[PDB]
C-alpha cells in the first residue's frame, strides 16, 4: 500500500510531530505522578539532559555554518544585486516586525491582561551599534560587548559615566556583517578568492552532514526538552488563574500574525499557497517549538527551504541566517504584550507618545534579540526603560516563559522562511 | 573574629534570571523552580573565579569560614555589583587561578607539611 | 668510528637523558647549598622560568596538532574500519586500566601503606564535593561541546550553590565554563568532521589536503621545539626540586604509599604491556621503550601528557615506524582516555586513604572502586595534578573521609610524573600492536 | 584637466586633511557656544561614537591582516609598577602565549599583591592572562608558521595560496575601511578638542 510509502517518505516529520505530542504527553504523565517531588533532583537532572544535550550538540555547530553559509551566499551574487536583495529583505523584516508590534499593542489594549542597575536606552542602542561592528573576532564568537555605569568622579559631582566590557553571548551579528563583507570582498577578487570560496563550501557541507546527523538524532531529545519544561511547574492552577489573560494574548497574537497576515503577504506579493510552504517547513518549525531557539533550527530551515520548496541555494543561504538574528516577530509581539499587561499592573495610562515608543523600541530589541531560549527577556528591560514607568518587575512574566518563548521562536523562523520564498519569486519573477 | 557573612540570595527572581542566563556556557534558561523563593536566606557558592573579585575577606556564618567580596562582571556569580558569599576552599581537584580558594589550599597543605614533618621529628 | 656513528643517530635521547640526570644534581646542589631561601623568589622564578618556558612550547602545539590529526585520519579511513578499529582500540585502553586499577589495588592491601597511619595528622572546613552523576553529565557536556571556540580555551564544570545553612541545606547545582581546554570535546568534533569530510567527496579532499600540510607544518614546529626540550625539562626537575622542601623527612612515614605507587607504576611499565606487547606481535617491546624514551623524559619532566604528546607522536612515526595515519588517530585518543598510571595511582591513594581511617574493604567496595576508577580515569584533564578531581569523585562515589586529601596533594609532584610517563607509555604500545595487527 | 586628474587621484589625502581641519572646527564650536559641560559625558559619548566605531574597525582587522601576510612575507622571501624582571618574564611569556586562540583576545600579565602577610611585606607576583590582544605572540607564531612552510616542498603552496588570498581579502576590507576614516578622524579631532583645554 501507498500509506507505508508516504511514511517512510514524510518519516522525519512524523518522528519529530510525534516527539513533540509525546513529550507534551509524558510531561503530563509525569507531573501528575509526583510533579518531580518524587523524582528528586538527581532523578530530575538525569530526565532533563538529553535536551540539554540536544541544545548543545546544534549550538556546537551554528558559528561555522553561519559564517561559511553567509560567505557563500555573499560571494555568489554580484554588489549591486547583493544590496538591492539585503535593502528588500530589511525593508520586509522591518515591515513584518512593526506589524507584529501594532498587533501586540492592539490585542493587549483590548484584551486588557494587567487588569538594580539601570541601562539608558542610547546606551543600548550604541551597544547594539558596538556589536554589529565587533572589535575582536575571535573574541566576538563567543561574547558581546555591554556597558556599565559606576560613580569616578568626586562624590560631590556624582554623576553616571559610561564604561564598556564584554559579557558572556555569541554575539552572531558582527560575525554575520563580517561574513557578508569577506564574502563581497572575496567576490570583489578575481580567480585569487576562488579557492577561499571552494574552501567555505567544503567546510559548509561537511557542516550539512553534522547537521543531517543531529537532526536525526533530534526527535528524543525535542521530546525530553518538552517532557522537562511541563514537569517544573509548581502550581499550574494558580499560575493559570493568575495569567490566563496574559498568555491568550501572547498566543492569540502569534497565531494572528503566523495564520493570517504573514500568509496573507506572502499570498500577496507571490500569488501562491503559502500554506505549501508551511507544509514544506513543518519540520523546523515543530524543532524550534522543541528547542524554543531560533538559531538550533536554522540548519533544519536552510535544508528544507532548499529541498522541499523550491528556493535557490545562495537565497536562503543569504536571507535565512541574516533573518535568524534581525527578524523576530514574536519576540516584537511578546514584549509589546508584556509591556502594555506590566503597565497595566501599575496602573499607569499609556497615551499616543508612549504607544509611539514602546512599537519602535519593540522593533529595536527585536533587532538586538539573540536566538537562544529566553532570549526576548532580556530586551524587555530595554522596553520597560525606555518607557521608564514600568519598573522591572519581569519576575510575574517568568513561569510561563518557556510556552510562550517557544511560540515566539516558531513565529520568528516561519517569518524568516516565508521571507525568504518571498525573495525568491521576486528574484524570479 | 571575622565579621558575621551579609551575603542574600536575588530580592527578586528577574535578576536571579538574569545573572544566570550571562553565565558562561549557558546553553538553556533556567527553570522556575530553580530560582529563590520568599525571604532571602544565606547562600554560597563553592567556585569563584579569581577575575570576578577585586578584593576577597574572610566572613563567620554559622561558625564556618567563608570568602566576600563584589562582583565586577554580570557573567560572574551573583550578579554585577552585588556581595556575595563563596566557600573557604573550592572543589576538590578544581583551581580558580590562584585567588583566595587557592591560597588557602596552599596553606592547608602547608600546615600539613609542617605538622607531619613535626611527627617525624617526634 | 661505530661508536661515533652510534652517538650521531641517538644524540637526541642521550642528550634529554643528561639531561635530566644534570637537572637532578642541580637541584640537589642548589637545595643542600641553599634552596627557596637563600635566593629570592625572583632568582627562584628566572631559576624556573625555562622549564616554564617548554611548558608553555609545548601548551601551544597542542590544539592545531589534534585537530588536524584526528581530522586526516578520521578522513583517511573508511567508516566501518574506523569503528573498528576504535572498537579494538577502546577494549584495549579499558583492558589495560582494569589490569593497573587491580594492580594498584593488589599493590596497596599487600603493603598496607596506612596501617601505622602515624597519629592521623587531619581541621578548619571540609571541602565542597562533587556528585557522582554531576561528573558523568560533566562528561556528556564536555562531549559536543556548545562553542568550538570556547573550547579552546575553557570547559565546562558543574559547581553548587550552598543555601539555607541553617534551614535545611539543598546544595543547588549550577553549572559554567571554567579555564582549562577541552581536549575530549576537540577529539570527538575532529573525528566527526573527518568522517564527514570523506563521506563529501572532492571537497573532502580539498579540506584533506588543508589539514594535512597544516599538520605538516605543525610539526615542522615540533620537531623545532624538540631540541630545546632538554634543557627545559633540566631546568623543570631541578627547580622542582629546589622548591619542595625537606626532603627524607616527608619521606620517612610517607614511603610505604610512595613504594605502593612507584612500584605498581614500574610493574604495569615493565611487566604487564611488554608482556601485552610480546603475546600479540612477537617483538622486542624494549626496542619500542628505547625509541620511545625522550618523550618519556619529558613527560617526566612536564607531567602532562597533552605537552608531551607531539613529541610522542613524532618519534612514533620516526623510530618504530607506526603508519602515520594510524599513529595520528590511536595517540589523541589515548592522551586522554588511557590512563593507567593516573588509575593505579587514584586506586592505591583512596586504598591507602580507607586505612588511614580504619575502615573495611570487603568485596563490592573493592568492585565498585575498581568500576569508578576506570570509568573516570577517561575524559580526565591530562594537564598536571589533574588526576585530584578524579581521585575526588572516587572517594565521594566509595564514601570515605575527603579530608585527608592534603596528604594526597603532599607528596603528588613525582607520582604525577611517573603516571605521565606510564600513560604515555601505554598510548605508545597501543599504537605499536595496532600497528603490528595492520601490518598482518 | 591636469588639476581636475589631481584631485581625482588624491582624493584620500586631501579629504582626510579636510576632516582634521573640520574636527578642530567641530571640537572648538562644541567647547565654545553650548559649552562642553552642558551635554556632559552621556552625550559626549553619543558626540564622539563614530570615531570609536572608526578604532573598533580598525582594531576588528588586526589580527588577520598581521597573521596573514606575515606567514605569506616568512615563506615568500626565500633562502639566500612592574619590576625589570617580571616584565622581562612577560615578555619572554607573551612571545610564546602558550594558546593560539586564547592569545588573539587576551595577552598575560604580572600583578602583585600582599597575600603572603606572614612575616615582612613580601610582594608576591601572579599572573592572571588579563585582557590584551597579544601582537607579539601572534607576530612570532606567524613568521615561525611561514618559515615551516618554506621548509616545506609543494606540501605548503596550498597553504601559502590560502593565506595571502586571506590576505588579500583583508587588504579589500583595508581599503574599504580607509573611505569611512574622515568621519572618524574628524570626530575623535572634535572630541579630543572638546574634552581638553588649552586656550
Amino acid at each position: 500500500d501507498q500509506v507505508r510509502r508516504c511514511l517512510r517518505a514524510n518519516l522525519l516529520v512524523l518522528l519529530t510531530v510525534v516527539a513533540v505530542v509525546a513529550g507534551v504527553a509524558l510531561g503530563l504523565g509525569v507531573s501528575g505522578a509526583g510533579g518531580a517531588l518524587a523524582l528528586g533532583p538527581e532523578r530530575l537532572s538525569a530526565f532533563v539532559f538529553p535536551g540539554e544535550l540536544l541544545l548543545r550538540l546544534l549550538r556546537m555547530i551554528i558559528l561555522p555554518l553561519v559564517v561559511c553559509s553567509l560567505i557563500g551566499g555573499a560571494a555568489s551574487l554580484d554588489p549591486g544585486a547583493l544590496g538591492r536583495l539585503g535593502a528588500w529583505a530589511l525593508l520586509f523584516f522591518l515591515v513584518t516586525t512593526l506589524l507584529a508590534s501594532a498587533l501586540g499593542v492592539g490585542l493587549a489594549l483590548a484584551l486588557q491582561p494587567g487588569a538594580a542597575p539601570s541601562k539608558e536606552v542610547l546606551d543600548s542602542f550604541l551597544d547594539l551599534a558596538r556589536n554589529i561592528f565587533p572589535s575582536n573576532l575571535v573574541s566576538a564568537a563567543f561574547r558581546s560587548y555591554s556597558t556599565t555605569y559606576e560613580e569616578r568622579n568626586i562624590t560631590g559631582t556624582r554623576v553616571k559615566v559610561p564604561v564598556g566590557q564584554e559579557v558572556e553571548g555569541m554575539n552572531i551579528l558582527g560575525l554575520v556583517v563580517f561574513a557578508i563583507v569577506f564574502g563581497v570582498a572575496l567576490r570583489k577578487l578575481g580567480p585569487e578568492g576562488e579557492l577561499l570560496i571552494r574552501f567555505f563550501n567544503s567546510f559548509n557541507e561537511a557542516t550539512m552532514v553534522l547537521v543531517s546527523w543531529i537532526m536525526w538524532y533530534a526527535p528524543v531529545g525535542i521530546m525530553f526538552l518538552v517532557a522537562g519544561k511541563i514537569v517544573e511547574m509548581e502550581d499550574v492552577g494558580l499560575l493559570f488563574a493568575r495569567l490566563g489573560k496574559y498568555i491568550l494574548c501572547c498566543l492569540l497574537g502569534h497565531a494572528i500574525h503566523g495564520l493570517l497576515v504573514l500568509p496573507l503577504i506572502y499570498f500577496l506579493f507571490t500569488r501562491k499557497n503559502p500554506y505549501r510552504f508551511l507544509w514544506g517547513i513543518v519540520t523546523p518549525l515543530a524543532t524550534a517549538f522543541g528547542t524554543s531557539s531560533s538559531s538550533a533550527t536554522l540548519p533544519l530551515m536552510m535544508k528544507c527551504v532548499e529541498e522541499n520548496n523550491g528556493v535557490a541555494k545562495h537565497i536562503s543561504r543569504f536571507i535565512l541566517p541574516i533573518g535568524a538574528t534581525v527578524n523576530m516577530d514574536g519576540a516584537a509581539l511578546f514584549q509589546c504584550v508584556a509591556a502594555v499587561f506590566i503597565a497595566q499592573l501599575s496602573q499607569q495610562s499609556l497615551d499616543f507618545v508612549k504607544i509611539i515608543t514602546i512599537l519602535v523600541t519593540a522593533t529595536a530589541s527585536s533587532v538586538g534579540a539573540a536566538g537562544i531560549p529566553a532570549g526576548g527577556v532580556l530586551t524587555l528591560a530595554i522596553i520597560l526603560e525606555a518607557v521608564n514607568l514600568p519598573v522591572d518587575h519581569i519576575s510575574l512574566i517568568l513561569a510561563v516563559d518557556w510556552l510562550v518563548d517557544r511560540s515566539c521562536t516558531v513565529l520568528n523562523v516561519e517569518g524568516d522562511a516565508l521571507g525568504a520564498g518571498l525573495l525568491q519569486n521576486y528574484v524570479d519573477r | 573574629a571575622p565579621p558575621p557573612c551579609r551575603c542574600m540570595t536575588s530580592s527578586s527572581p528577574y535578576q536571579e534570571f538574569l545573572w544566570r542566563m550571562q553565565r558562561p556556557g549557558n546553553i538553556d534558561a533556567p527553570s522556575y523552580r530553580s530560582l529563590s523563593k520568599g525571604t532571602p536566606t544565606f547562600t554560597a557558592h563553592t567556585h569563584m573565579p579569581r577575575n570576578c573579585y577585586h578584593s576577597a575577606t574572610l566572613c563567620m556564618h554559622a561558625n564556618t569560614h567563608y570568602w566576600t567580596g563584589k562582583m565586577i562582571n554580570p557573567s560572574c556569580p551573583g550578579g554585577l555589583g552585588v556581595t556575595v558569599c563563596w566557600t573557604y576552599f573550592t572543589q576538590t581537584g578544581m583551581s580558580d587561578g590562584g585567588g583566595v580558594q587557592d591560597q588557602a589550599r596552599e596553606k592547608h597543605v602547608k600546615e600539613v607539611i609542617s605538622q607531619l614533618t613535626r611527627v617525624h621529628g617526634t
